[PDB]
């Protein structure tokens, strides 16, 4: 229904200067992807607090509220409410400055994900190589919760927190190249509009590469060595308390929200009842945004249940276990993918 | 029901069906039963109405 | 509810003893305590499973006896009144001492109508005893829940 | 490295408090008497706190630094406490925290 | 030399995500499983006949043995006596257990003779001081909790009262009884025939 | 007069709201806590989905629910 033509129409009337109206519409669906972004961080946290329980026989959180669902409000207003201490010889400029770091470019890459189309945050043409770009900063804000802390238990766990996080964006790159090959280029809405009646069952290998290095992040106990709590106790994280440990905690579940939509959009797409949909009109158009909308969050629901369900099916890895994962599995087996969708779309240019 | 006496259970809603203990307390309708047996004494509080005195 | 203002206050100042059948999980009665004290009474609770006759703890002074284990031959402390203490030691701008057990379900009627009785003597003293169960918190005069 | 002795209010360590910070230093033995208020100090009990301190590390230390001594020099505090607590010079704060009696009940005496 | 690695090389990388897939199903399979939770407060669980928790004491059995700090590891139950002169008589004027210190051994209720000294199914002790866990006379009786009678709780069984080939105890008839009979239906079954 | 399309679509779009977050959620609820002990693992995931889709709504009205069990009758 085009509500931005609305908006602005509705506001031209009275007046408003209508590059100032056009000026005014900005932030409301900037704030509206940060609703859905603490939203989904608060789904994944009691998500993985009641499926964790269900693995076990187990039963999670019930006396909160009615199901555990007001258990992270409770942590986040904790962790508020908790006092912050600055240790001894750590610095005050970098202590309080490592976790907005590792947490901004996060939320900053919710710019890309449609939920439906023309229902996104302004279509960028470069798009996912802007996401591989931005999780490459990161490492400097756990490098510097490693630096900025007397703790040399943290700064052991904090470089080998920018060994891996710098050790899969190469095949999580070369994943994504397979599909700029498809899609005539970058943007989200191209990579997905190739997709009219998907990409997985034509990058059968990509989607391994790019989804072990998604969870390879550390987010998950397949890995997540630099929170390896029974290795040495929370690596980087244990000198933060109050609220800066809430940041860490929010920009790891935020950030697997965000590769559970990414998942969604790059091989299968956040539309697309899998029958040749628009074949069956504003009426019309609100139905199909909700049924597009829907079928994403099924598919990401689906990415975040299989993350969080190999966090308890497989025990981690050292240090050398894993970085034999890279270079050794990922990156090798990505250069073939590539290799191969280009002799493909070479040789068999219909279809790609 | 009265202190002293010996009783019986008769409640098979009840882990504590068919022991005879000597009675030791009696408070407010609840009586104290003890089961002198195995090697510990137990001591546990039945209703009036899940005993039998048995003789 | 979710909301509650200071009525259980004026209930309790009417009454003088009721008794919270708050849920088994210990978290939605302390505001009320709070309400309390943010009048200007004062709390103390001790537990009721620990205390005794609840005439010599109370009101007259009496002697207690601690663990000996071989050492120390037995020796008493005397410890003295619960009620005549703590009620001579509040602050100036003191309304009363209120009295709070946790654990009711183990204590006797006997003792709740002495609870409550013990409410009109010696005045500036009121009571609340914890007898868990409902699964929202209400309350009821002490006097009452027995006979 | 610090050599502390920290019970309950009595914490003592090896070093000399700048701000906040300690700095072992090997001769300055700061003293920490009830950080966490289980008592209500005047300025003179706590005065003969400071004394008994005083004269029970200069009158009787002439041995090693070792955390042994530290912690014999806080059981003896941790008595004389009991002593001026028992004797009625100081006593509880009676605040709406813990009121836990760590030293004893009280008595009346007889 | 070359083939052969890379065909180990795939072999591998196969078996480790079978083996990855097994615990996969597994998992997901627990999660059908009903849970062995025990909804503590609300859904307590029943003590066995021989469950040692708080001791008991009457007033009016106790002579004065002094078997009861005898027999305690540390002499723990402060008995005092006056020894009244009628004829020989003990006459018991004070009984203490500080349960901040007691253990729970019950060889005090093992060598009580007169059946006075007993063990309760009281596992509920918790005070915001330990000056109140020291129990008197008249506050060691006190007529035990008995979890099943309260109106808010589901009790539930434990292992060895659940009928033989049950192991759980959450959704159980009511009729249910241990494992077998007892000796007195044995021997009056035995009897007659 | 008010057959005007504009208006019905605000009206329906309100009313996707409406029902969105405060009737589907309590629907949730029930389904969810009918069948939490006796459910499958299928069952499970789809119900877990059908709280996450409906999430900003279950943290509005969860504040007035209380499912504690109800306590039983125990004379009989
Ligand atoms: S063992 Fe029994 S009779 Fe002897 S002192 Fe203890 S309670 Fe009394
Ligand atoms: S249970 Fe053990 S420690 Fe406690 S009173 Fe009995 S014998 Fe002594």
């Amino acid at each position: 229904i085009d509500l931005q033509g609305q908006f602005i129409s509705a506001l031209q009337s009275l007046g408003l200067s209508h590059d100032l109206a056009k000026l005014l519409w900005l932030p409301l669906p900037m704030l509206m992807m940060l609703i859905v972004a603490t939203v989904g961080v608060l789904v994944a946290v009691w998500l993985e607090r009641k499926i964790s329980a269900a693995v076990q026989q187990r039963i999670g959180p019930e006396y909160i509220g009615p199901l555990g669902i007001l258990a992270p409000l409770a942590d986040g207003l904790k962790l508020i409410f908790k006092e912050d201490v600055l240790p001894a010889n750590s610095d005050r400029w970098l202590f309080t400055l490592g976790p907005a770091v590792v947490v901004i470019p996060v939320f900053l890459s919710y710019i890309i994900v449609p939920f439906g189309q023309n229902l996104l945050i302004s279509n960028l043409a470069m798009g996912v190589f802007l996401w591989i770009a931005l999780s490459s900063i990161a490492p400097i804000g756990l490098l510097m919760a490693g630096y900025a802390s007397n703790n040399k238990y943290s700064l052991l766990g904090g470089l080998r927190a920018a060994a891996q996080s710098i050790s899969y964006e190469i095949p999580l790159a070369l994943a994504v190249l397979a599909v700029a090959m498809m899609s005539n280029g970058l943007g989200t809405v191209e990579i997905v509009e190739q997709q009219s009646q998907w990409n997985v069952w034509r990058q059968p290998i990509g989607f391994l590469v790019f989804w072990i290095a998604a969870l390879a992040e550390c987010e998950r106990l397949p890995f997540d060595l630099p929170e390896a709590e029974e290795e040495l106790v929370a690596g980087y994280q244990t000198e933060y308390a109050g609220m800066k440990f809430a940041l860490f905690y929010l920009g790891a579940y935020v950030n697997l929200v965000l590769s559970a939509l990414l998942v969604s959009v790059l091989y299968f797409g956040g539309w697309s009842f899998p029958i040749p949909l628009e074949t069956i009109n504003p009426f019309l158009q609100i139905a199909f945004a909700v049924l597009g909308i829907t079928m994403t969050l099924i598919k990401a629901y689906f990415f975040v249940f299989l993350a969080i369900l190999l966090r308890w099916t497989v025990p981690r890895v050292r240090i050398d276990q894993l970085l034999d994962l890279g270079w050794k599995f990922l990156l090798p087996v990505g250069l073939v993918n590539l290799l191969l969708t280009a002799g493909l779309k070479l040789a068999f240019p219909v279809a790609f | 029901i009265l202190p002293g006496m010996t009783v019986k259970v008769t409640n098979p809603n009840d882990t504590y069906y068919q022991f005879q203990g000597i009675v030791q307390r009696i408070t407010d309708g609840k009586v104290a039963v003890l089961f002198e047996g195995g090697n510990w004494d137990k001591l546990v509080t039945f209703q009036a109405s899940e005993l039998e005195p048995v003789v | 509810g979710l909301l509650a203002g200071y009525q259980f206050v004026k209930d309790l100042e009417s009454a003088g003893a009721l008794a919270l059948f708050v849920p088994p999980e210990g978290g939605f009665e302390g505001r009320y305590q709070r309400r309390l004290r943010s009048k200007g009474y004062t709390t103390l609770p001790m537990s009721a499973p620990g205390l005794g006759d609840l005439a010599a703890y109370l009101t007259q002074e009496h002697g207690i006896r601690p663990a000996h284990t071989g050492k120390e031959d037995i020796r008493v402390y005397f410890q003295p009144p619960l009620v005549t203490y703590h009620l001579e030691n509040l602050p100036p701008n003191a309304k009363g001492l209120v009295l709070w057990l946790i654990d009711g379900k183990r204590l006797s009627k006997q003792e709740f109508a002495y609870l409550a009785q013990l409410t009109q003597t010696l005045p500036k003293f009121k009571v609340v005893v914890e007898v868990g169960g409902d699964r929202v918190v209400r309350w009821e005069p002490l006097a009452d829940w027995v006979a | 490295m610090l050599l502390k002795s920290t019970t309950r209010h009595v914490h003592i360590y090896a070093g000399h408090v700048v701000d906040g910070e300690v700095h072992p230093d090997t001769e300055t033995l700061t003293l920490n008497v009830d950080p966490d208020n289980e008592l209500e100090w005047n300025e003179a009990a706590l005065a003969k706190v400071e004394a008994k301190f005083r004269e029970l590390v200069a009158n009787a230390a002439g041995e090693d630094l070792t955390e042994y001594n530290l912690r014999r020099i806080g059981s003896d505090l941790e008595h004389f406490i009991r002593s001026l607590l028992m004797q009625g010079e100081i006593g509880y704060n009676l605040n709406s925290r813990v009121r836990n009696y760590s030293l004893g009940i009280p008595r009346v005496n007889h | 030399k070359f083939l052969n690695q890379i065909t180990n090389y795939a072999k591998e990388a196969v078996q480790s995500a079978k083996y990855i897939g097994q615990g996969l199903s597994v998992t997901f399979d627990h999660m059908r499983r009903r849970p062995i939770t025990v909804q503590y407060p609300y859904e307590k669980l029943i003590p066995s006949e021989r469950f040692r928790g708080r001791i008991h004491f009457e007033f009016d059995k106790c002579i004065a043995c002094e078997v009861c700090v005898r027999v305690c590891p540390i002499n723990l139950p402060v008995v005092d006596w006056v020894f009244n002169k009628e004829l020989k008589k003990k006459e018991l004027k004070h009984y203490s257990i500080d349960f901040g210190v007691c253990i729970f051994c019950a060889n005090c209720v093992e060598y009580c003779p007169t059946n006075c000294l007993s063990v309760t199914e009281e596992y509920e002790l918790a005070t915001y001081d330990r000056h109140e866990l020291n129990y008197d006379s008249v506050a060691m009786g006190r007529i035990p909790y008995k979890v099943t009678q309260d109106p808010m709780v589901t009790p539930i069984r434990e292992f060895a009262y659940l009928p033989a080939g049950v192991m759980s105890g959450h959704d159980l008839p009511a009729g249910a009884q241990r494992a077998g009979e007892r000796p007195e239906a044995i021997a009056n079954t035995a009897k007659s025939s | 007069m008010a057959v005007s399309t504009e208006l019905l679509v605000l009206g329906v779009y309100g009313a996707l709201a409406g029902l969105y977050l405060l009737v589907v959620p309590a629907i949730v609820y029930a389904y969810l806590n009918a069948r939490w002990y006796v459910a499958s693992s299928f069952e499970r995931a789809f119900m877990y989905f059908l709280v996450t889709f409906f999430f900003p709504g279950l943290l509005l009205l969860a504040p007035f629910i209380n499912f504690r069990p109800q306590p039983r009758s125990l004379n009989s």
